[PDB]
RNA sequence: AGGCGGCCCCCUGGACGAAGACUGACGCUCAGGUGCGAAAGCGUGGGGAGCAAACAGGAUUAGAUACCCUGGUAGUCCACGCCGUAAACGAUGUCGACUUGGAGGUUGUGCCCUUGAGGCGUGGCUUCCGGAGCUAACGCGUUAAGUCGACCGCCUGGGGA
């Protein structure tokens, strides 16, 4: 499990949780998905330059 | 769903454009009649001056921070039956309150002259007794006990 | 008996309650306390906040051996695993080292039944 | 060196938890990863290694 | 097929390979027969830490012979026999040959400084997508529900059964 780390301390930020993996921001799940967006959106279109 | 509404900040007073006394009179405001509440203001500071009132650079102001509200409350759901927490309350909320208390202290039983039966609760407002101070320590008893799950 | 200023802080963490022992090395405890026996109960007894209580009524009961710094081992899957450690800095303690007896993630047991974004 | 019973080769494909690494650095192009994942579990009743960390 | 799992040393059927050799259709399926068990159960005695029908209590509810909680017998385990039934499911009966593709593995064998994170051939397996084909539409897709053939059983609206 680690977290072994000898902090005395409660730190008030997000150090490890809700952006990398298993989500929010990176790997989202669930939260209303589409299926017909992967057979629609497949190179750029836009990006180059908007500006 | 959002309130947040508008943005209102009301008159000063017209001899001395006082923003305290001005909202206090809209606390003693009954029957749209503010006339009742212009009988109670300055007397009631003359009348702690025939008591205890030593100094008046701030009126009454100091008073209102001598009571002290800390016990406020809401109510948490995710369904059916709800869990209590308590809130730390803005001072424009805490002055709001303790505007309240005082008066509604002062009101607990039936007397001549709310001038009187104020400035008796005013020269208390150094020590604070029994009213506007029993009732706090008897809910206080759970402020922590209502934060364990958040 | 005789002060020792050596041990371990062990915190054993179940999924209704949450108990905080400081052994000697000669095999017994010093002081315990419990979440539960810190006044606590229902969904309040299962909390990572009634185990920080725990440490402070564990320091309340080791007062006779003398014992400044200690090393911390965790035990159980339970809400109180992580939250009481530094309580436990805050009660008049050093943490010198932080150790445990946690099974690699298979077992599951407990959905969260909270918020939860 | 090239055999698993040596445990200064041994301790290169497993991590402070006891846990076996991925394929990426045990060096056997993707291939034998497999059966390298077996003779470290061999390791074990050879007395190179305790059968979990937490005991 | 059901399923099979710590390691170590054994007992042992099958399958796969390279060069040779010896057979010369020895190839497929099969009426009725003759045979395999996951778990639970039985026949007979052992073994008994978890656990757990029943049993024994508590809670909840107006009620609760149930859920849930607290204890707990058969049973789970071993021998010699019985039970023969399951989502035994990949909802796909069984033998061969024929077939444009993409992406990922498992294991023999031939030639190469393996001067290659192996490579190009040749054998046996195996997984996710996808085009022709199939089809009521869903689903199948070179390990096909495709294509062309050989064989054995059953069905004909349901309730009642």
């Amino acid at each position: 499990i680690k977290v072994r780390e000898n902090e005395p301390f409660d730190v008030a930020l997000r150090r490890f949780k809700r952006s990398c993996e298993k989500a929010g921001v990176l790997a989202e799940v669930r939260r209303r998905e589409f299926y017909e967006k992967p057979t629609t959106e497949r190179k750029r279109a836009k990006a180059s330059a908007v500006k | 769903r959002r309130r947040v509404i508008g943005q209102r900040k009301i008159l000063p007073d017209p001899k001395f454009g006082s923003e305290l006394l001005a909202k206090f009179v809209n606390i003693l405001m009954v029957d749209g009649k503010k006339s009742t509440a212009e009988s109670i203001v300055y007397s009631a500071l003359e009348t702690l001056a025939q008591r205890s009132g030593k100094s008046e650079l701030e009126a009454f102001e100091v008073a209102l921070e001598n009571v002290r509200p800390t016990v406020e409350v809401k109510s948490r759901r995710v369904g059916g039956s709800t869990y209590q927490v308590p809130v730390e309350v803005r001072p424009v909320r805490r002055n709001a309150l303790a505007m309240r208390w005082i008066v509604e202290a002062a009101r607990k039983r039936g007397d001549k002259s709310m001038a009187l039966r104020l400035a008796n609760e005013l020269s208390d407002a150094a020590e604070n007794k029994g009213t506007a101070v029993k009732k706090r320590e008897d809910v206080h008893r759970m402020a922590e006990a209502n934060k364990a799950f958040a | 008996r005789k002060q020792v200023s050596d041990g371990v802080a062990h915190i054993h963490a179940s999924f209704n309650n949450t108990i905080v022992t400081i052994t000697d090395r000669q095999g017994n405890a010093l002081g315990w306390a419990t979440a539960g026996g810190s006044g606590f109960r229902g969904s309040r007894k299962s909390t990572p906040f009634a185990a920080q209580v725990a440490a402070e009524r564990c320091a309340d009961a080791v007062k006779e051996y003398g014992i400044k710094n200690l090393e911390v081992m965790v035990k159980g899957p339970g809400p109180g695993r992580e939250s009481t450690i530094r309580a436990l800095n805050a009660a008049g303690f050093r943490i010198t080292n932080i150790t445990d007896v946690t099974p690699i993630p298979h077992n599951g047991c407990r959905p969260p039944k909270k918020r939860r974004v | 060196e090239i055999d698993y019973k040596d445990i200064a080769t041994l301790k290169n494909y497993i991590t402070e938890s006891g846990k076996i690494v991925p394929s990426r650095i045990t060096g056997t192009r993707a291939k034998y990863q497999r059966q390298l994942a077996r003779a470290i579990k061999r390791a074990r009743y050879l007395s190179l290694l305790p059968y979990t960390d937490r005991h």
